[PDB]
């Protein structure tokens, strides 16, 4: 029962710096699914990788696993897909092969990337393509960072996001959306950190990842493996983009006063004020939900809570799915990180659902992409890197098809 | 003007919500009526079998 | 002499079966080490029916259930060769658990059960505990039922199967599994004792008045039912009724073999010493409609037949006036063209801890409600082909779901017809 | 054989029955754990009338506590002999009615009566030959009066062939606790005249009088008042439980005391009841028992029967007594005060003897007198009811709930024709 994790780009490996800190702390036979770690950091700029090489975990990671290129992708999908990716991607997958060879019961791969950059978009898509050819049947869990509407650090990130999602449809099997502006709002509202950095974000992303893989590492009352999300949450082959949420994201002061139980945290996991994507699920209709439970939880109240949700009317369900839930209970309580801003909890819930609010995000991104592209702004950089004028319009029409698919299924 | 358009739209949405709540009451009690009334049908059914 | 072989499939089946062997081994006085320490010599005489190593075969597709079996007590008593066990895992996919992963585990489970079957002299039947919602439990267990009937056609077969309910709904593909599982059960199993978690949670709320009914107690209730149904083989009685005699008394037509079950007595810890143990009192708890372990209220229809297996030193005269009174009082709830619709049986050995127990098996016509209750959800999802590609890309086609629909549709039609 | 089930409604009903089951279980020699520890076999042969053997010497009382507030039931179970009731019989709501006869008869009644009826049905079919039912409640409150009265109505539609007792306290002007007492008393009595078999009227005013003069208690809390009421109630149904020289069962006593079908409100007394100061200075003979019985100042209602005429009267004696002395003493007190007795019925008193006195006493008595002075109470209450309804005080808390003005006109009309017909037979 083993799963290997690859981390791409400056955002992917910084997220990994939080993920592996949590894993080793959590395991101090159950460790076999992760443990040397089963990871490869890979990036085109050596500055962030050598932060790992000179850090505290110098001995934990095998030296070759840390892959580092020689020059950056310059925030160009084209550069990170056709020019520089072509040299690093072959070395990356030649390592993933013999790591999978050491494994026996490999559940799947899970990838971490941000689609706004060059490496995370470009060679992230390239790596996923060649993995689909080599394995195909094995699940690939894609935790992407789409760019937010109003909070932005780049300018051409619409180009990269559209050009990355076009391949993200037919390559990853499970795809989880995580914006940055939404998590900023979460850390401001519930965790009351008025000045958050990337470190806090990456810390609670690791908490989500660990909660959905804890069913493999530890025995629960009702276990749910990596193939279950594949089946219970994806009604159609082209709809796989999932909202994520976690509860309780509570500061130390508030948590002790609050009485944490299953019914209220099951409620808290469904309000739009506690999701990892800035979108309005009230604007959409739910297709199917999945509830991960950790800690002291009996099957009664998780069933009682789900009954109260289905009877409430501020959130509506789709007509083609009357039984729209997939619950899961595990015994092990969530662990904490010294210095982390979350307090210890008896029980936590991670929700991974699917709706049509995501269909609203893609139209909102398409407009910004559409505006710049018509007068060919910024196109000449990518074309010089090896691309042409054709693939921008054809990627545009692919997103148009996706918009129509969401409007039709929700009917 | 927009600050007041918002108030009229909010009023309209609440007028629908209190309506939705009342509709659930109608749904619930009517289900109860079916249970009591079908019991009445079984009693008359039992009467004729005897 | 008369032999019963045990087969446990899936996560649900394994934990039910784990609790089952705990209770039976306790009754036969065998320690968790595997040695006899009992008191009475009546128990040694009929311990070959189940044994001292149990005659069971655990089967699933994930190591967690096997590890959790050997961890707990009475986990060192199974023969490690009977832990026939795959490695990959179907995971709530009936097509995977019935065509893809079954196709390579089924040959090995069949070899161990064939060795365990021919090891004895005269089989009474097999006893399968599984679910109808999961994939590796339902689908694989279902295929095992079909394979066994081809090799052993004259032997009995029990299936303790739980069904999904919309009030207690675990996964999203529940109706896709329940409909297909029934399509195979209606032609393969000899009889099935339908269970579900909604009625079980309801029992533990009202009658047991438990605060936190974890899966241990639910599996404990189902285990008490399975111990009660085969007491007639394992212990002498004033009127014996083995498995075969219950089947022929309960099934009037060859497709009517889905039973609802109850158990008596069930009382809270608080009211445990405030109560009496008499045959009339147990009968009022038997025929109560809130004591069935299915989500199908039998008072919304008629009974076809019913049976009550009693354990303890009883007077057979009391049995007869209670059964005739319940038939003459509520004459509309029973079918008219069969007189004296009640079969009874007595065994002299009560379960450990009680003085007088009873087990109810009712073949009613209220079962067509739950099957229609299922076909509704299945009908809507199938119409727009939701979740269908995860099954179709494995070998299943559309006519298979239509065929299961027709079998679901004509079963409830003949229940209505005989109603 | 003959069987009586017990029903306690509301807060007042719960405490009355609690002291009752303590006293009776004491009489049968059962310890608060519920096991038999008696000495003779006179006690064992007739414990099927009230209790049921559970398992290995466990006897459970056949009672059903029914109310709407958690605290009231909890108090009975905290105290001794609380651990003997079967927990299923604790039929119990959660919201509350609160002195609203409409809420107790239309709002919260409609969702609790079915459940308590299921317990009553199970408790009724658990025995073979019903003798009757026993209900204790009040007429001023809402969760006892309105809910309990609807319970009475449901029973009459279910079992119209069986007997029915109701021990009901009535609100008085001098002892008036709540403010909606008249709007509750009038409608409750209205439902009582059409459903109850016979009603034994009690009231808190007479209870205070007895505890000052005769008992001479210093701090008479409700435990001691209920002690009086429980001893009296046990005196009525002693004849079903114990053998005597002259047995008088409940239905036998009802047909002897009720000359007309609507005339079934009884006044009660009990003897002997003395202070511990004068206990040593008197004896135990039939004259001392009869004079303290027929004393108007010793009646357990605040309606002086000497302001009217006795229609019929009954006396149930307990202890080893001679029936010759019984009727001669009864005849003497009927001949002297001949004006207080009705004229066209000779020997207006039915009498019976039982041979087992209560524990600690050699001789007791219980008086049940169907008088005509009860019309004063209905006038004394009806005028307060009419005074409020003329200008609609407090009306909207009932009107806004489902009753109309015609229901009040109906209630006043039935009280008015009842007082008129009592005055006629006077
Ligand atoms: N959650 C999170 N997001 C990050 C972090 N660092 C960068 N990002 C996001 O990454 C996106 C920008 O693209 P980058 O990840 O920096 O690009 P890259 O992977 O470094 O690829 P190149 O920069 O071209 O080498 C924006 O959405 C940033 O918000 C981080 O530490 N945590
Ligand atoms: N001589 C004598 N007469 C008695 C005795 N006991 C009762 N009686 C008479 O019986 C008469 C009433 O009839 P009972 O026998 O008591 O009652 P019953 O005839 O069984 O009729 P029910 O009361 O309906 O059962 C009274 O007038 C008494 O005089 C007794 O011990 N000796
Ligand atoms: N009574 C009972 N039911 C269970 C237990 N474990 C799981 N279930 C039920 O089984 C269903 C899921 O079946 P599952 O175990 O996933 O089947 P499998 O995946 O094929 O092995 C859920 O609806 C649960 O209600 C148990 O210990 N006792
Ligand atoms: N004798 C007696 N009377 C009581 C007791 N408790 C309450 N009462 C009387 O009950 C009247 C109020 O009725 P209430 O308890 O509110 O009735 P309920 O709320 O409908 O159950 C008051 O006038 C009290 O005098 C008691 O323990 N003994």
């Amino acid at each position: 029962r083993e799963v290997i994790s690859i981390h791409i780009g400056q955002a992917g490996i910084q997220v990994g710096n939080a993920c592996w800190e949590l894993y080793c702390l959590e395991h101090g036979d159950a460790f076999n699914t992760f443990f040397v770690p089963r990871c490869i950091f890979l990036d085109l700029e050596p500055t962030v990788v050598d932060e790992v090489r000179t850090g505290t975990y110098r001995q934990l990671f095998h030296p070759e696993q840390l892959i580092s290129g020689k020059e950056d992708a310059a925030n160009n999908f084209a550069r990170g897909h056709y020019t520089i990716g072509k040299e690093i991607v072959d070395l990356a997958l030649d390592r993933i092969r013999k790591l999978a060879d050491n494994c026996t019961g490999l559940q799947g791969f899970l990838v971490f990337n941000a689609v706004g950059g060059g490496t995370g978009s470009g060679l992230g898509s390239l790596l996923l393509e060649r993995l689909s050819v080599d394995y195909g049947k094995k699940s690939k869990l894609g935790f992407t960072v789409y760019p937010s509407p109003q909070v932005s650090t780049a300018v051409v990130e619409p180009y990269n996001s559209v050009l990355s999602t076009h391949s993200l449809l037919e390559h990853t099997d499970v795809a989880v959306m995580l914006d940055n502006e939404a998590i900023y709002d979460i850390c401001r509202r519930s965790l009351d950190i008025e000045r958050p950095t990337y470190t806090n974000l990456n810390r609670l992303i690791a908490q989500v990842i660990s909660s959905l893989t804890a069913s493999l590492r530890f025995d629960g009352a009702l276990n749910v493996d990596i193939t279950e999300f594949q089946t219970n949450l994806v009604p159609y082959p082209r709809i796989h983009f999932m909202l994520s949420s976690y509860a309780p994201i509570i500061s130390a002061e508030k948590a002790y006063h609050e009485q944490l139980s299953v019914a209220e945290i099951t409620n808290a996991a469904f309000e739009p004020a506690s999701m990892m994507v800035k979108c309005d699920p009230r604007h959409g209709k739910y297709m199917a939900c999945c509830l991960m439970y950790r800690g002291d939880v009996v099957p009664k109240d998780v069933n009682a809570s789900v009954a109260t949700i289905k009877t409430k009317r501020t959130i509506q369900f789709v007509d083609w799915c009357p039984t729209g839930f997939k619950c899961g209970i595990n015994y092990q309580p969530p662990t904490v990180v010294p210095g982390g801003d979350l307090a210890k909890v008896q029980r936590a819930v991670c929700m991974i659902s699917n709706s049509t609010a995501i269909g609203e995000i893609f139209s909102r991104l398409d407009h910004k992409f559409d505006l710049m592209y018509a007068k060919r702004a910024f196109v000449h950089w990518y074309v010089g890197e090896g691309m042409e004028e054709g693939e921008f319009s054809e990627a545009r029409e692919d997103l148009a098809a996706l918009e129509k698919d969401f409007e039709e299924v929700g009917a | 003007l927009y600050y007041l358009l918002g108030e009229r739209t909010r009023r309209e949405h609440l007028a629908m919500d209190m309506k939705v709540r009342a509709s659930q009451q109608l749904k619930k009690d009517s289900a109860d009526d079916l249970y009591t009334l079908t019991a009445h049908f079984n009693e008359m059914r039992a009467a004729k079998e005897q | 002499m008369r032999e019963i072989v045990h087969i446990q499939g899936g996560q649900c089946g394994n934990q039910i079966g784990a609790k089952f062997w705990e209770v039976v081994s306790d009754e036969h006085g065998i320690d968790p080490t595997g040695t006899y320490h009992g008191d009475s010599d009546l128990q040694l005489e009929r311990i070959n029916v189940y044994f001292y190593v149990p005659r069971a075969i655990l089967m699933d597709l994930e190591p967690g259930t096997m590890d959790s079996v050997r961890s707990g007590p009475y986990g060192q008593i199974f023969r490690p060769d009977n832990f026939v066990f795959g490695q990959t895992g179907a995971g709530n996919n009936w097509a995977k658990g019935h065509y893809t992963e079954g196709a390579e585990l089924i040959d090995s489970v069949l070899d161990v059960v064939r060795k365990e079957a021919e090891s004895c002299d005269c089989l009474q039947g097999f006893q399968v505990c599984h679910s109808l919602g999961g994939g590796t439990g339902s689908g694989m267990g279902t295929l095992l039922i079909s394979k066994i009937r081809e090799e052993y056609p004259d032997r009995m077969m029990l299936t303790f199967s739980v069904v999904p309910s919309p009030k207690v709904s675990d996964t999203v593909v529940e109706p896709y599994n329940a409909t297909l599982s029934v399509h195979q059960l209606v032609e393969n199993a000899d009889e099935c004792m339908v269970l579900d978690n909604e009625a079980l949670y309801d029992i533990c709320f009202r009658t047991l008045k438990l605060t936190t009914p974890t899966f241990g107690d639910l599996n404990h209730l189902i285990s008490a039912v399975m111990s009660g149904i085969t007491c007639c083989l394992r212990f002498p009685g004033q009127l014996n009724a083995d498995l075969r005699k219950l089947a022929v008394n309960l099934i009037p037509f060859p497709r009517l073999h889905f039973f609802m079950v109850g158990f008596t007595p069930l009382t809270s810890r608080g009211s445990q010493q405030y109560r009496a143990l008499t045959v009339p009192e147990l009968t009022q708890q038997m025929w109560d409609a809130k004591n069935m372990m299915c989500a199908a209220d039998p008072r919304h229809g008629r009974y076809l037949t019913a049976s009550a297996l009693f354990r303890g030193r009883m007077s057979t005269k009391e049995v007869d006036e209670q059964m005739l009174n319940v038939q003459n009082k509520n004459s509309s709830y029973f079918v008219e063209w069969i007189p004296n619709n009640v079969k009874s049986s007595v065994c002299d050995i009560p379960p450990k801890g009680l003085k007088m127990s009873a087990t109810f098996i009712g073949n009613s016509t209220a079962i067509q409600e739950m099957f229609k209750r299922v076909s509704e959800q299945f009908t809507a999802m199938f119409r727009r082909k939701a979740f269908l590609h995860w099954y179709t890309g494995e070998g299943m086609d559309e006519m298979e779901f239509t065929e299961a629909e027709s079998n679901m549709n004509d079963l409830v039609s003949e229940y209505q017809q005989y109603q």
